[PDB]
Order: structure tokens, then C-alpha cells, then sequence
């Protein structure tokens, strides 16, 4: 585990984080490099999970219980995409390839355990 | 001065604190060649002490083959890995052809690891143990360095996508050593398909050995570098041979049952057991798989316990 | 004072504000000459340089110590590896071995030519401090009390005194012979100021070489110091030398002594010394030869030291048997490789081809002495040629009944010629020289015989045998039949006889053991040396006999092969 260092991510569910990450950074601030890309639709808040789905993602939760990784659930990455990216679109941004939703687990399985509300 | 002309002190030493990180790569070699051979009729009955001694692994059969390659393979990763890593100032790894340009769009960096280094020191110290002139020290050799080279090979570009909003359009590449399960995966097929050397009845009169000998282990040595090289055939490993070091398949775990088994795991039962003549004895007790796992609402994960049953059976 | 430090690919001094070399070692100076020699421990060599040149480069394995007498002009100097110290003369010629007995990693040496002893170190597991004399009289350890990984031994000849350090305990200490004081592997001194250098700390560290306080730092950042010494006239006093104006009178050496003139003369390696001990026998009058799989070797007879100089030959690549004539001087060896037959002097000079046809697994040659002809065999054609010593007239002497031979020999003063067989029957056979009178001496209990002698004084003929493992004796007709010795034999053996011992080859071919043929007593003659292959030992000087061959060839236009009963010509 090792401290959230991002400024987006910080105070976005959890406080410890590993590495390398799911984008494979060596450090925190690496990953923050690369979210802070996001900046612009971070800031007209087109999706209120888009910031937690990324977070998760480029600096996932390090549990002190749990030591198996914990993604978001499927249903908060199509939500982030279904609100982000009709304008990223529309102004030529794909929802990242790694960011795909259908490579996520979805909710409702203790086998393939996420992170989500209810 | 861990680097040094090495003729009088100093230098000509550092020998022995590398010994543990060695014995360590030839034990994840050990351990490999168990894992190839878990559901086998030799399974690799094999320590690492005993690579050393010998003992336990003369019978030049098709398995002693691959357990040198592994165990040199072994040794070599770990100590290429330890090199690398800058648990030894990361020797700085391989420096060389970093920085350039390779393809269209990616450009080679990194740390590489320097797998001359592993290869180099694996040599001095595997090498060096393999004492003796005869055919079967030049089997072990070649299969050594089949598998110091086997696991060269298997070494791979691998890449991070450093390009705009993390695209792989630019990207940095080094080179990487491949997953220890695709080289035990090799040195397994390797085992299945070892091969006996001459075993050459004429052997060209050698009761005194001045000037026979010293050429007959020459023309037995145009083996494939990648290839283990092994002389006996392979003993019948149904039956229990002390002298070999073989302890008899009686009482060894096998997989009869399996959601996802291998034919040859699923077979295995058959193959260790009822082919060797012995009987199928069960366990009562069953195994634990955690399950109703609850992932509470926001930063914490929380998971429950299930409980299963396994399966296998004892050729009792 | 300039410092004079040996770097490792550097050489060059310090004040008080020579490159491309691989593993430089040691170094030391005549600054009345001007002269510079080091050591090179991984080119094997010392060479000398002025104010490049070979000093010393036949032959070390990792030598540590050197140093330069002004005094008598010699060049000391000890082999780590080799276990070995050797002298020469001041430009390389004259070497001399001086020690080579208990000797375990002689590294650092040092000389004292005004009171005429040498000094070294041994880094064993009894490291010790030794001096002798400077012709390598009385070895005597004088410390060897609490010392480990020893180093930078110094002596001081302004106050009689000798210092030393200690590459483990970080101590410096000084004494003279015996009593001690202590005060980092090399070390020297120049005025007031006792300089080492720290093993741990890559710095040149000073201190008061009187009193130690003062520990200052002369010059830092200096990563490999494995020697230090003072480059200065004052450094080398003056005094004549007892040999004077010509070496004394010695007709080679002139060494300083402790004792009696304060010179001793002395020879090269191998060669005796006459009476008289001031006029060298003309070289070693002996010569056991050793064909080794890749060189060929000489070792002296004479003296107990059973030293191996290497003979200066290109291109043995599977040398078998060697042996060599004592009236015309000729040495002729054989080469599996080169399938060939070659001739040389003691020396290497004159190196000639003798035959180059026909020839598969010659496992057999013989030299004859007396009417100056040459037989040969060979196992793979399966017979018996012979020539004249020149090479010319090429004759095959026995094809037929004859399978698989290896050794032969000759007996030209009776007229006999008896060899060895293998091949569908194994056997001892003898002939007269001409091939005629074909008979078997020894028939059964026979495998492998793979070596032949004669005792030309007492009609005795030896053999041995690599199936039976077994060196019998028997006469050499009348039998005798014993065997004198019951151990494994190499395929090739070297086997030679001489006077009161015989020489024989180890199972492995790494070693030459004899046994006293009279007696029984077995001394291990030659050891570590692996791949010998066959010998024969001879004495250049003497020559045996003669018979009516030894007159213009007996009237024969080629072979002239003496009987028992006469004597045949033969033709090629």
C-alpha cells in the first residue's frame, strides 16, 4: 500500500493505493501524470463516477484486510461512459481502451468482487 | 570494488555471497520442475542438495536431462534478475541499445535485464559443480546450458504505452524475462521428450584410457544447445528403486475428479495407480474456498468464507 | 620525494603537491641506470623499460614480488601461483629458480645486496615473512607469529630495519630480523614520512616513519594500490662489488653471498658445476624426454629439482612418443595429429621433418645407433618401415602376421629386434634386425601389451600391458618370466629405462612414476602433468657399443641390418 498522492484522487473513497497500478506506473505521481488528462472533463463534471472509476483505476484501493485488488463495478464504468462520453465524442475522445467497461467484473458476485453502492 | 581486475584480493573473491541468491534460482528451478511433473509418474523426486551430490540423479535417464537445464535456468534468472534489481546497483542492467529508436512509433528504454551477468555468474558456479570428464558430465553440461539458453530465449520485449492520454502510439520498450511457468512448461516438454545418447556397444577399446577415452564424449556432443542431452534409458518409474533414489508411486496424491482437469490429470489417477497395480484410497475431509463476500459501500472490502470438497486419490 | 605506485594499466609517480598494460603488479627501479621493471601478473611476464623491454617472461603463473640488485645486477623475483622463486641475470639471461619447495603463494620479495640476503612473503595458510640468501641459501621464516594476509614488507638500509604491513589487521608494523616493532598492503618510506596504502580506503595515508603521528593523506582517489615505493638515488647506496671486474672468475652467475668472498658462482638451470665450482659443465648432459599431447618437455637426470623446461616448438597437436639419438644428437618425436614423424635439438633449433607418408596410428619407433638407421611402427597399417636416420630409404621391414603393433625396440650389438603385437592375438615377439627369424618370445596371459624395453647390459627384455595391467620382466631369451609390477596402465605410456630405475606413466597420463628395477622402491617423478604419452630416457653423452655395421654402414647401399649371425642389407 502507499498514500494517495494525486490531487483528484485524494479523499475520492480511499486513502491507500498500490503500484504498479492497472495502467502499470511505477509511481503515484506517474499515474497522476495521466489522469490529469481528464482534468478538462473532470472539471465540467460530465459524470459524477467518471473521477472514482478513474481513480480506481489508475491508483486502485490498497486494502489492509483485503490484499486482492478491488475495481470499481462494470455498472459505475458504463455510467461514467454513458454520461462522459457522448461529449468527448462528439469532440473526438474515445473512452479509453483500457477503461472499457465490459473488462470489468460486474456486481453481484463474490467471485468477482467490486467496488460500487449496493 | 565488487568489480575489479580481480587477480590478488578482493576481486578474485565474491563467490560466496552469491551462493544464496544461486541456490535460490536452482530451488525455483527444483520447484518448476515438481510443478511439470506434479501429475506424472516422476514427479521430480529431486533436492537441491542433491544436484550437488549427484546422488539421486545418475541414471542418465530422459528426466536428469531436464532437471539440469531447469536448475541452470533457474540459477541464471534468479541471479540475472538479482543483477538487474538494484539489490547489486542493478548493474546498471543492460544499458546497451537503450534509447534507440526500434520501431515505428516505440523507441527502447527501460532497465533490460542483464542476462549476461545471470548467465555469466550461473556458469562460474553451475559449471564449475559439474565435476567429472565422462559422456554423461557432457550430457549434463549441454542440458545446463540448454537451459541458461532456454531461458535466454524466452526473454521478451515488453512495453509501456507512454503516449498521449496513455495511447500506445509512442510507447517505451526494454527487455524483459518471460513467466517462470512458460519455461517449466518447456523444460517439461523437454523431460517428455528428452532422448537416450549413443549407449554405443562397439565403444572403441578402452581398458586403458592414455589414449582412448578423450574423443569418443567429442563425437556425442552434436546435441541442440536448446535440446537436454541424456544417455540411459529411463527407469520404470511405477516401481520403487532405492538405489536410484526412486521411492515408488504407492502413496502419491492424484486427481480422479476436477471441474477443469487436464486428460493427463484426469487420467493421472489411472496412470499413478491402477496402471502401477495399486488401490484408490480417499481423504474424508474437504477443502475452503472463501465465499459471500461482502464489499461494504465505499472503502472497504470484505469477504466471507465458503467451504468445498476437493478431490484426489491415494494409490493406497 | 616522488612516489612510484603500481596503478593496474598505469605506472607513474607523485611529487609532493607509461599506460596500456592489463594487470600491472609490481615494479622497481635502478635509478643509477635509470632503469624501470614491473611485473605483470596476468601477461605472466616482467619486463624493463628505461628512464618497453622483456625481462622475465618464460614462464610465470602470477608473480607479486620484484626487485632490482644494483649490486650484483640481478633480477629476483616470486610466482604466486607457481609456488616458485626465481634470479636471473639483470637483462633475463642466467634465470635460476632459487626456491620452489614449501612454497605456498610467494608474493611480495625484496633484496638487500650490501648485506647480501633476499626477502619474501608467503600469503598461505601460514603467511610469513622469510629471507635467504641472494643465491637461495638457507631459506630461514623469521616472522610468522600473528600475521595474516601479509604485506608491503620494506626494509630500511639507513637504520637496519624492516617494516611491513598487514592487509587484514590494518596495522604497520617494522623489525630487522627479529625484534619488532609495530607502527594497508605495500608500503615504502623516502625521508621522514612512512607511506602505505589502505586496502579500504583507495588513499595514499602518511604518517611519521619514526614516531606514526601525523596521519596524514598524500593523495586521495587512488582506487588500486598494489605497490608503493621511494624512486630515488639515495635509495640504492653505493659499494663495490666483490665480483669485481669479471664476475669473479665465474664463468655464468655471480651472486652476492653473506659468506666467504661475498660472491658465489653459480649455473644455469639443469647444468652441473665441475670440480673446479668456477667452470659449468657445458649444459645438462641428460635429457628424459616427454611427449605430451600438445608440447614436448625436457627434464634434467642429474640434479633433484626434476625441472620442465618447455620446448620452444609450433604446432604439436598430438605428439605421442619421443626419443632421441645420443651419436648424431637428434631428437625424433611423433604426432597423431600431424600423422608425422619430427627432429630437433635439445635446444628446439634445426627442427626437421623426417617422414610425413604413409603413416595412420604409428605406434611404434626405434632409432638405431649403431648403423645409423630408423625403424618404425605403425598400428593402424599394421607394419613394421624403416629408413636411414636422414629419413631416405623408406622400407617396409615386416607387414605380414603382424596386427595391431605398438612398441618396438633394438638390440644392434646382438643383431636383435623385438617388438610388441596386438590384433587378434596379443604377443612379444623377436627378430634379427632384418626382419628374419620371425618368433614369438611370450605367447599367453597376454591382452593389451602396449610397452617394450630391453636392458641391453643384462639380456633382459621388460614389457607391460594395458589389459592386464601388468609390467613383466623376462630375459631376453632363456626366460625369466616375472612381473615386476601390478597397477593400472595408461593406453599410452611413457615407459623408459636407465641404469638402475624404470620409468613408467600413471592410469590417468598425468604423472611419470619409476621404480628402482634392481630393488622395489616406487618415487613419483613427475606429477600434474597430464596426457603423457611415452618416454625414453638416454644419455646424450655416452654411446654403447658398436658392430661391423659401425664401418661404412657394413658395405650396405641403405639398411644395413646386423644379425646374430651375420648382418643383411636391406633396400627400400
Amino acid at each position: 500500500c502507499q498514500e494517495i498522492t494525486v490531487p483528484l484522487c485524494k479523499g475520492i473513497g480511499y486513502n491507500y493505493t498500490y503500484m504498479p497500478n492497472q495502467f502499470n506506473h511505477d509511481t503515484q505521481d506517474e499515474a497522476g501524470l495521466e489522469v490529469h488528462q481528464f482534468w478538462p472533463l473532470v472539471e465540467i463534471q460530465c459524470s459524477p463516477d467518471l473521477k472514482f472509476f478513474l481513480c480506481s483505476m489508475y491508483t486502485p484501493i490498497c486494502l489492509e484486510d483485503y490484499k486482492k485488488p478491488l475495481p470499481p463495478c462494470r455498472s459505475v464504468c458504463e455510467r461514467a461512459k454513458a454520461g462522459c462520453a457522448p461529449l468527448m465524442r462528439q469532440y473526438g475522445f474515445a473512452w479509453p481502451d483500457r477503461m472499457r467497461c465490459d473488462r470489468l467484473p460486474e456486481q453481484g458476485n463474490p467471485d468477482t468482487l467490486c467496488m460500487d453502492a449496493a | 570494488a565488487w568489480s575489479v581486475n580481480n587477480f590478488l584480493m578482493t576481486g578474485p573473491k565474491a563467490y560466496l555471497t552469491y551462493s544464496a541468491s544461486v541456490a535460490v534460482g536452482a530451488q525455483n528451478g527444483i520447484e518448476e520442475c515438481k510443478y511439470q511433473f506434479a501429475w506424472e509418474r516422476w514427479n521430480c523426486p529431486e533436492s537441491t542438495l542433491q544436484l550437488a551430490t549427484h546422488n539421486g540423479l545418475r541414471s542418465a535417464t530422459r528426466e536428469t536431462s531436464f532437471v539440469h537445464a531447469i536448475s541452470s535456468a533457474g540459477v541464471m534468472y534468479t541471479l540475472t534478475r538479482n543483477c538487474s534489481m538494484g539489490d547489486f546497483d542493478n548493474c546498471g542492467c543492460d544499458d546497451s541499445r537503450n534509447g534507440r529508436i526500434g520501431g515505428r512509433g516505440w523507441v527502447w528504454g527501460g532497465c533490460s535485464d542483464n542476462a549476461e551477468f545471470g548467465e555469466r555468474i550461473s556458469k562460474l558456479f553451475v559449471d564449475g559443480l559439474e565435476t567429472g570428464q565422462d559422456a554423461r558430465a557432457l550430457m549434463n553440461l549441454h542440458n545446463n546450458e540448454a537451459g541458461r539458453l532456454a531461458v535466454k530465449e524466452t526473454m521478451k520485449r515488453t512495453c509501456k504505452c507512454h503516449g498521449i492520454s496513455g495511447s500506445c502510439s509512442i510507447q517505451t520498450c526494454w527487455l524483459q524475462l518471460a513467466e517462470f511457468r512458460d519455461i517449466g512448461n518447456h523444460l517439461k516438454i523437454k523431460h517428455d521428450q528428452a532422448l537416450k545418447l549413443e549407449m554405443d556397444k562397439r565403444k572403441m577399446p578402452s581398458t586403458n584410457s592414455v589414449n582412448s577415452r578423450r574423443a569418443i564424449a567429442d563425437a556425442f556432443s552434436s546435441v541442440a544447445g536448446s535440446e537436454l542431452i541424456f544417455l540411459e534409458d529411463s527407469p520404470d518409474y511405477c516401481l520403487k528403486n532405492i538405489s536410484l533414489g526412486l521411492q515408488g508411486t504407492e502413496g502419491r496424491e492424484c486427481l480422479q475428479s476436477g471441474k477443469n482437469l487436464s486428460q493427463w490429470e484426469r487420467r493421472s489417477c489411472k496412470r499413478l495407480c491402477t496402471d502401477c497395480g495399486l488401490r484408490v484410497e480417499e481423504k474424508k475431509t474437504e477443502i475452503i474456498s472463501s465465499c459471500n463476500c461482502k464489499f461494504h459501500w465505499c472503502c472497504t472490502v470484505k469477504c466471507e468464507q465458503c467451504k468445498q470438497v476437493v478431490i484426489k486419490h491415494f494409490c493406497a | 620525494p616522488l612516489l612510484l605506485y603500481a596503478n593496474r594499466r598505469d605506472l607513474r609517480l607523485v611529487d609532493a603537491t607509461v599506460g596500456g598494460l592489463e594487470d600491472a603488479a609490481a615494479v622497481d627501479f635502478v635509478f643509477s641506470h635509470g632503469l624501470i621493471y614491473w611485473s605483470d601478473v596476468s601477461e605472466e611476464a616482467i619486463k624493463r623499460t628505461e628512464f618497453v623491454q622483456n625481462v622475465v617472461v618464460s614462464g610465470l603463473l602470477s608473480p607479486d614480488g620484484l626487485a632490482c640488485d644494483w649490486l650484483g645486477e640481478k633480477l629476483y623475483w616470486t610466482d604466486s601461483e607457481t609456488n616458485r622463486i626465481e634470479v636471473s641475470n639483470l637483462d633475463g639471461s642466467l634465470r635460476k629458480v632459487l626456491f620452489w619447495q614449501e612454497l605456498d603463494q610467494p608474493r611480495a620479495i625484496a633484496l638487500d645486496p650490501s648485506s647480501g640476503f633476499m626477502y619474501w612473503t608467503d600469503w598461505g595458510e601460514v603467511p610469513k615473512i622469510e629471507r635467504a640468501g641472494m643465491d637461495g641459501s638457507s631459506r630461514f621464516i623469521i616472522i610468522n607469529s600473528e600475521i595474516y594476509w601479509p604485506n608491503g614488507l620494506t626494509l630500511d638500509y639507513e637504520e637496519q630495519k624492516l617494516y611491513w604491513a598487514d592487509a587484514k589487521l590494518n596495522f604497520i608494523h617494522k623489525s630487522n630480523l627479529d625484534g619488532t616493532n609495530r607502527q594497508p598492503f605495500a608500503l615504502t618510506l623516502f625521508e621522514d614520512i612512512l607511506y602505505w596504502t589502505d586496502w579500504s580506503t583507495h588513499s595514499i595515508l602518511a604518517c611519521n616513519k619514526y614516531t606514526g603521528e601525523g596521519l596524514r593523506e598524500i593523495h586521495s582517489d587512488i582506487f588500486s594500490p598494489m605497490d608503493i615505493h621511494a624512486f630515488s638515488q639515495q635509495r640504492q647506496p653505493n659499494a663495490t662489488n666483490p665480483c669485481g671486474i669479471d664476475n669473479g672468475g665465474c664463468s655464468h652467475l655471480c651472486l652476492m653471498s653473506p659468506v666467504k668472498p661475498f660472491y658465489q658462482c653459480a649455473c644455469p638451470t639443469g647444468v652441473k658445476l665441475l670440480e673446479n665450482g668456477k667452470t659449468c659443465k657445458d649444459g645438462a648432459t641428460e635429457l628424459l624426454l616427454l611427449a605430451r599431447r600438445t608440447d614436448l618437455r625436457r627434464i634434467s637426470l642429474d640434479t633433484p629439482d626434476f625441472t620442465d623446461i618447455v620446448l620452444q616448438l609450433e604446432d604439436i597437436r598430438h605428439a605421442i612418443a619421443i626419443d632421441y639419438d645420443p651419436v648424431e644428437g637428434y631428437i625424433y618425436w611423433t604426432d597423431d595429429e600431424v600423422r608425422a614423424i619430427r627432429r630437433s635439438f635439445i635446444d628446439g633449433s634445426g627442427s626437421q621433418f623426417v617422414v610425413t607418408a604413409q603413416i595412420a596410428h604409428p605406434d611404434g619407433i626405434a632409432v638405431d645407433w649403431v648403423a645409423r638407421n630408423l625403424y618404425w611402427t605403425d598400428t593402424g597399417t599394421d607394419r613394421i618401415e624403416v629408413t636411414r636416420l636422414n629419413g631416405t630409404m623408406r622400407k617396409i621391414l615386416i607387414s605380414e602376421d603382424l596386427e595391431e603393433p605398438r612398441a618396438i625396440v633394438l638390440d644392434p650389438m646382438v643383431g636383435y629386434m623385438y617388438w610388441t603385437d596386438w590384433g587378434e592375438i596379443p604377443k612379444i615377439e623377436r627378430a634379427a634386425l632384418d626382419g628374419s627369424d620371425r618368433v614369438v618370445l611370450v605367447n599367453t596371459s597376454l591382452g593389451w601389451p602396449n610397452g617394450l624395453a630391453l636392458d641391453y647390459d643384462e639380456g633382459k627384455i621388460y614389457w607391460g600391458d594395458a589389459k592386464t595391467d601388468k609390467i613383466e620382466v623376462m630375459n631376453t631369451d632363456g626366460t625369466g618370466r616375472r612381473v615386476l609390477v601390478e597397477d593400472k596402465i595408461p593406453h599410452i605410456f611413457g615407459f623408459t629405462l636407465l641404469g638402475d630405475y624404470v620409468y613408467w606413466t600413471d592410469w590417468q597420463r598425468r604423472s611419470i612414476e619409476r621404480v628402482h628395477k634392481r630393488s622395489a622402491e616406487r618415487e613419483v617423478i613427475i606429477d600434474q602433468l597430464p596426457d603423457l604419452m611415452g618416454l625414453k630416457a638416454t644419455n646424450v653423452h655416452r654411446v654403447i657399443g658398436s658392430n661391423p655395421c659401425a664401418e661404412e654402414n657394413g658395405g650396405c647401399s641403405h639398411l644395413c641390418l646386423y644379425r646374430p649371425q651375420g648382418l643383411r642389407c636391406a633396400c627400400p
